[PDB]
RNA sequence: UUCCGUUAACGAACGAGACCUCAGCCUGCUAACUAGCUAUGCGGAGCCAUCCCUCCGCAGCUAGCUUCUUAGAGGGACUAUGGCCGUUUAGGCCACGGAAGUUUGAGGCAAUAACAGGUCUGUCAUGCCCUUAGAUGUUCUGGGCCGCACGCGCGCUACACUGAUGUAUUCAACGAGUAUAUAGCCUUGGCCGACAGGCCCGGGUAAUCUUGGGAAAUUUCAUCGUGAUGGGGAUAGAUCAUUGCAAUUGUUGGUCUUCAACGAGGAAUGCCUAGUAAGCGCGAGUCAUCAGCUCGCGUUGACUACGUCCCUGCCCUUUGUACACACCG
RNA sequence: AAAAGACUUCA
């Protein structure tokens, strides 16, 4: 029913359907801007 | 000169120490090359028919001097210092270095001689006999430096 | 060093003789012939040689004064 | 001149192991209490409380060695659609603060976990 | 450039002097201590700024009346 | 004491004949002058005195830049060190004196700045406050030295050295002295 | 015994100096100082204060300056040597000050922001 | 250095070609003309006579032979006391007339 | 570094769950081997409701997704210690007027009509443009102070979002509040803090 | 709109300044073998051969040690002081102290309101419209963006001897190692390979191990000799490895061979005012593989101005306006 | 100071 497969390469997140994407945050780096505003990374707490 | 023998190993200018020390290595029974050389041993130019004045004895001498002070240093430490092997812009290319076989082979000859022993994870270690060989020769070197 | 042809004689034209490190006149002569090999088999590399456009995937976005002919005014 | 036969030999205690005795002779001390918090003020406060516990126990152990900064530091203009200026500087500093004790008794272990002053400080009783 | 007094500094400097005056001095170092007693200022540089400005004013007062300071 | 400046040359042996030039070439610093590599806030005050001077320090820094690309302070010190001994042995006189002589000769009185005003471009000349004279003389010397080096077997230290002696003699063989009188000629005439 | 370290500071990189006032050696990294930096005007910076001073045998300096390039190395050692002897002698107060010491700069490498090709030198267009 | 021409479409600009070769040297040094008399009497002695000490590199330009030609010659002469050579990192040195 | 990634994933759990969510906020403190996970809502009663099934559905799911140990966890009801500071209800209440309608402008005013009531000192409510389905031209309303951006870190800023889907046009929102500091006293308005003493016949005098 | 003062206006709020972040100065404060330095021994090396001297170990111990490192909490600058100038004020200029006199230096916040700026291709945010089994869904296979007679921008590399080549010197900083499967993500060490690379062990989800981040510029001893030069490294062909099932319009790297234009760039035009210009490397990001890129970081480091508004953009007055679609009027 | 001119519709 299915055919032939082979097609490893750049995985891709759930959050972005985009070739480039992040392991760190589970985001994209445009999605990341939202998270940057939120802080979200430990030892970081806004307003820089 | 006799008083000088211990201290001089350190306090002398390294470049001219290597030039002096290399002559002493000509005396040694080793200096075995076994035909590893032929394809292109080193950077560009220095495939090793020119090696007898230019390259070989000074290569051996530099390794010998360094191991004394810096002791516990293995093959990978030697490769980088003599080498460049920095990432090119792809437009640059200049030389392409080697050094992995080269360092291994010379260090092996020194081990046969009894200069070097192998720390099991710490790299190559200078022996007591190796230190004696370095320091005794260095006595003679002091005269021209000073 | 040496340099010696090998493989079953079956294949008609060329082979490569094993990266010519014989050198002097012989390598220079073979250099011209090597382009003809690619043309003869009818590889895309040979089609590119035939056209006069440089083969080995350079940018061509601009630059092509080298690539097939010199700087001639406009375009198309 | 000469003559040294060495090991450690004059008896025990190192900066690695805070030697103590009883408990079938205690040769077990090496606990690391590692404090990872969002806010530095809370993190520092936690360390002070740990020092108090050590003093109470039997033997007061050494104070914090607060170690290093770890940075994931991001400037990306998220998109303009052709923007090459005016990015935004959100940088993450993070510190891991390590307090060793002179004696990690069974008593020390239980008190540290049960009353733990961390609100957003996560401080870990942790492996050899 | 740089070193002009702000409105926040101007209001505070007059007020401290007015109702602390006998204790206040021409001396910079002691009047730094006074600002700890009279207010909490969060950073170091704020304390030094106010202390310096007030002492300059204290000199002027003891050499002729100052426009907005009455003791 | 055995004061340095390459540990071969004194600098209080330099007598600066032009009195006005002497005051703006400081040959003595707070303990005495020397050449050692350092750093130095020289600001950008004008009119009046505006910096302390070491002749060698000014020389090395100008060489590092002008005659473009590559160079370093350490590289520039190296060529200067070589050049000074060459000059010293060719004049049989302290080489610091020779450069001071060169600077005063090769320092024009007046300039020929490009200012466009109304319907024409006038050069009426503008100031050349004396540190600017020092820099300008060396700059002209450097471009001359560079030209020779490019297509001929001569090290830049030697190229510079020859011109320096020539400039300190009014000899138009030097690039710098030739250009000094070029600027003045146009500036004065077209007033 | 005798080993007193007075921290100068001035440019990146820090020299921890155990100094004993005695015999006239200069060392850094357990090797003689002018030979270490041979053929350099910057070696003479270090040598400046054990020449100009009139004092030779007054410092056996052992110096270790650790971890960043060979170029930096000279400067720090000079300053420490002045200060150590200054504690003893009240006449060599005018020796530390007047032979010039102490600039950290306070402008030690600045931040790189976007738009910069290097950090402060903006791109060739934009 | 001189500037350049200008571009054209096809073209590229150069403008300068150099002074051009003379002083091939080392070949000439080995053969008898320069090995015997010519270098010692004509070239080597006379430039230091004019100005008592002269650097090698200035003299190279005047005589119009390369440096390496006299590299060997300077060593032979210096032993005699005819020349005084020095040192330098960039290998610069002197030709000197007489000691005394 | 790796620990920082782990922390970020824990925060992500709150973001997904408390996306839409018609209650109000969730601070979380993590005690040994259990998560306290505290809901800070008026209608914290409905979401729990005790025993049932409801409470177990909330917990279990989160654990299998992301945390450690086949065990239970904890869930706590809380009041609100000023509804200003942080919420989710603050945005949702405005949405619950942009249902059945009433003037959009009037609804904006009503949110502010609260907030200042519970202290605040300044408030800015800002409601998405496109009144009468025209082009966007966002409308303010503000009384007092209010610093989202400018002055110090510790302004205590409420911020949210939401959307209201009409036939013709979206009406966004972003309720914003600059309130007090954490109720216990620790007030510090706008970073430099002036203060005097009372009156100078001294031998006693000191204050702050 | 920083302030004083005149003062039909008084007193506020917003922006900015302030603040926040980050770089400075402290054998101060508090600590630390998961960071160091000393002191002490020193098994260990060398020399006087003899104590000693000198070197050596991220342990040989100790420390009453914290200078660096690390990070918490402080104080430190307020143009202090003195003198000039000024309504004798707000101030500005200089001298001295001082680490710093300059909003402390450098960044971040940077508004009300405006723009039919840009993004429906960040998002199961979304109105409306279409489409929707012969899909504009989705999945699979293959190709594209790489196409080139030529215009433009960001860039890269040069024209050389302040340089290339070849030995030689041999020293880091900001960061980061996701279970990734049978050691796999970073990889030291040992073999083997000229290279690229392979292989076997081991440590490390990390102040520890990788990493003294032993990096490049630079630095030194030769070669060269001013030559389209061996500078430059183009285009091309063969061959071998690495990643991927697969490498082609050569993914990338190397080897062999080819040995370009370029001899300092015009009309024009950008950026820059002492840790900045220029040269120089690196890590992180995208990532199976691919960086001439970006974003930070170290390193080497100025000539010239510290003035003015000519050029240029905008702000406050007065003045003009037939403009308001606002001079592209 | 004389080198400065044009410039679609809904608007």
């Amino acid at each position: 029913s299915h055919p032939k497969n082979y097609g490893a390469g750049s995985r891709v997140c759930r959050v972005c359907g985009n070739s480039h994407g992040l392991i760190r945050k589970y985001g994209l780096m445009c999605c990341r801007q939202c998270f940057r505003s939120d802080a979200k990374d430990i030892g970081f707490i806004k307003y820089r | 000169m006799a008083d000088s023998t211990a201290r001089t190993v350190k306090d002398v200018n390294p470049h001219e120490f290597v030039k002096a020390y290399s002559a002493h290595l000509k005396r040694s029974g080793k200096m075995e090359l076994p035909e590893w050389v032929d394809i292109v041993k080193t950077a560009r130019f220095k495939e090793l028919p020119p090696y007898d004045p230019d390259w070989y004895y000074t290569r051996a001498a530099s390794i010998a001097r360094k191991i004394y002070l810096r002791q516990g240093i293995g093959v990978g430490g030697f490769q980088k210092i003599y080498g460049g092997r920095q990432r090119n812009g792809s437009r640059p290319p200049h030389f392409c270095k080697s050094s992995g076989a080269i360092s291994r082979n010379i260090l092996q000859q020194l081990q046969k001689m009894g200069i070097i022993d192998v720390d099991p994870k710490g790299g190559r270690l200078i022996t007591s006999q190796g230190r004696r060989d370095l320091d005794q020769v260095a006595g003679r070197v002091d005269v021209t430096i000073a | 060093f040496k340099v010696p042809d090998w493989f079953l004689n079956r294949k008609k034209d060329y082979k490569d003789g094993r990266f010519s490190q014989v050198v002097s006149n012989a390598v220079d002569m073979k250099l011209r012939d090597d382009l003809e090999r690619l043309k003869k088999i009818r590889n895309h590399r040979g089609l590119r040689h035939y056209w006069g456009v440089r083969v080995r995937g350079q940018h061509t976005k601009t630059t092509g004064r080298r690539g097939k002919t010199v700087g001639v005014s406009k375009k198309r | 001149m000469a003559a040294a036969d060495v090991a450690y030999a004059p008896p025990m205690k190192s900066g690695k192991i805070g030697f103590e005795s009883s408990q079938e002779v205690q040769h077990r001390i090496r606990i690391t209490l590692s404090s990872k918090s969002v806010k530095n003020l809370e993190k520092v406060c936690g360390d002070l409380v740990k020092g108090a516990k050590d003093k109470s126990l039997k033997v007061k152990g050494p104070v914090r060695m607060p170690t290093k900064v770890l940075h994931i530091t991001t400037r990306k203009s998220p998109c303009g659609e052709g923007t090459n200026t005016w990015d935004r500087f959100e940088m993450r500093v993070h510190k891991r603060v390590i307090d060793l004790v002179s004696s990690a008794d069974v008593v020390k272990q239980i008190t540290s976990i049960t009353i733990e002053p961390g609100v957003e400080v996560e401080v870990t009783i942790s492996d050899q | 450039m740089g070193r002009v007094r702000t409105k926040t500094v101007k209001k505070t400097s007059r007020q401290v002097i007015e109702k602390y005056y006998s204790r206040m001095t021409l001396d910079f170092h002691t009047n730094k201590k006074v600002l700890e007693e009279v207010s909490i200022l969060p950073s170091k540089r704020l304390r030094n700024k106010v202390a310096g400005f007030t002492t300059h004013l204290m000199r002027r007062i003891q050499r002729g009346p100052v426009r907005g300071i009455s003791l | 004491q055995v004061v340095k400046l390459f540990n071969c040359w004194s600098f209080e042996d330099v007598q600066v004949n032009d009195i006005s030039l002497a005051d703006y070439l400081a040959v003595s610093s707070t303990k005495h002058a020397t050449y050692l590599p350092h750093t130095a806030g020289r600001y950008s005050a004008k009119r009046f005195r505006k910096a302390q001077c070491p002749l060698v320090e000014r020389l090395t820094n100008s060489l590092m830049m002008h005659g473009r690309n590559n160079g370093k302070k350490i590289m520039a010190v190296r060529i200067v060190k070589h050049a000074m001994e060459i000059i010293h042995l060719l004049t049989d006189a302290n080489p610091i004196q020779v450069i001071v002589d060169a600077i005063i000769n090769s320092g024009p009185r007046e300039d020929a700045t490009r200012i466009g005003s109304a319907g024409a471009v006038r050069r009426q000349a503008v100031d050349i406050s004396p540190l600017r004279r020092v820099n300008q003389a060396i700059y002209l010397l450097t471009t001359g030295a560079r030209e020779s080096a490019f297509r001929n077997i001569k090290t830049i230290a030697e190229c510079l050295a020859d011109e320096l002696i020539n400039a300190a003699k009014g000899s138009s063989n030097s690039y710098a002295i030739k250009k000094k009188d070029e600027i003045e000629r146009v500036a004065k005439a077209n007033r | 015994a005798v080993s007193y370290c007075k921290p100068g500071r001035g440019l990146i990189k820090v020299n921890g100096v155990p100094i004993e006032l005695i015999r006239p050696e200069m060392l850094r990294l357990k090797a003689f100082e002018p030979i270490l930096l041979a053929g350099r005007s910057r070696f003479k910076d270090i040598d400046m204060r054990i020449r100009v001073r009139g004092g030779g045998k007054t410092s056996q300096i052992y110096a270790i300056r650790q971890a960043i390039a060979k170029a930096l190395v000279a400067y720090y050692q000079k300053y420490v040597d002045e200060a150590s002897k200054k504690e003893v002698k009240d006449i060599f107060a005018r020796y530390d000050r007047t032979l010039l010491v102490a600039d950290p700069r306070r402008c030690e490498p600045k931040k790189f922001g976007g738009r910069g090709a290097r950090a402060r030198f903006q791109k060739s267009y934009r | 250095p001189p500037p350049s021409s200008k571009p054209a479409k096809s073209g590229g600009g150069k403008q300068k070609k150099k002074k051009w070769s003379k002083g091939k040297q080392k070949e000439k040094v080995n053969n008898s003309v320069l090995f015997d008399k010519a270098t010692y009497d004509k070239l080597l002695s006379e430039v230091p006579k004019y100005k008592q000490i002269t650097p090698s590199v200035l003299s190279e330009r005047l005589r119009i032979n390369g440096s390496l030609a006299r590299q060997a010659i300077k060593d032979l002469e210096s032993r005699g006391a005819i020349r005084v050579v020095s040192v330098h990192s960039s290998q610069l040195i002197y030709t000197r007339a007489t000691n005394a | 570094v790796s620990d920082g990634v782990f922390y970020a994933e824990l925060n992500e759990m709150l973001t997904r769950e408390l996306a839409e969510d018609g209650y109000s906020g969730v601070e979380v403190r993590v005690t040994p081997m259990r998560t306290e996970i505290i809901i800070r809502a008026t209608r914290t009663q409905n979401v729990l409701g005790e025993k049932g099934r409801r409470i177990r559905e909330l917990t279990s799911v989160v654990q299998k997704r992301f945390n450690f140990l086949e065990n239970g966890v904890e869930l706590y009801a809380e009041k609100v210690v000023n509804r200003g500071l942080c919420a989710i209800a603050q945005a949702e209440s405005l949405r619950y007027k942009l249902l059945g309608g009433l003037a959009v402008r009037r609804a904006c005013y009503g949110v502010l009509r609260f907030v200042m009531e519970s202290g605040a000192k300044g408030c800015e409510v800002i409601v998405s443009g496109k009144l009468r389905a025209q082009r966007a031209k966002s409308m303010k309303f503000k009384d007092g102070y209010m610093i989202s951006s400018g002055q110090p870190v510790n302004e205590y800023i409420d911020a949210a979002v939401r959307h209201v889907l009409l036939r013709q046009g979206v009406l966004g929102i972003k309720v914003k509040i600059m309130l007090d500091w954490d109720p216990k006293g620790k007030l510090g308005p706008t970073t430099p803090l002036p203060d005097l003493v009372t009156i100078h016949p001294p031998k006693e005098e000191n204050e702050l």
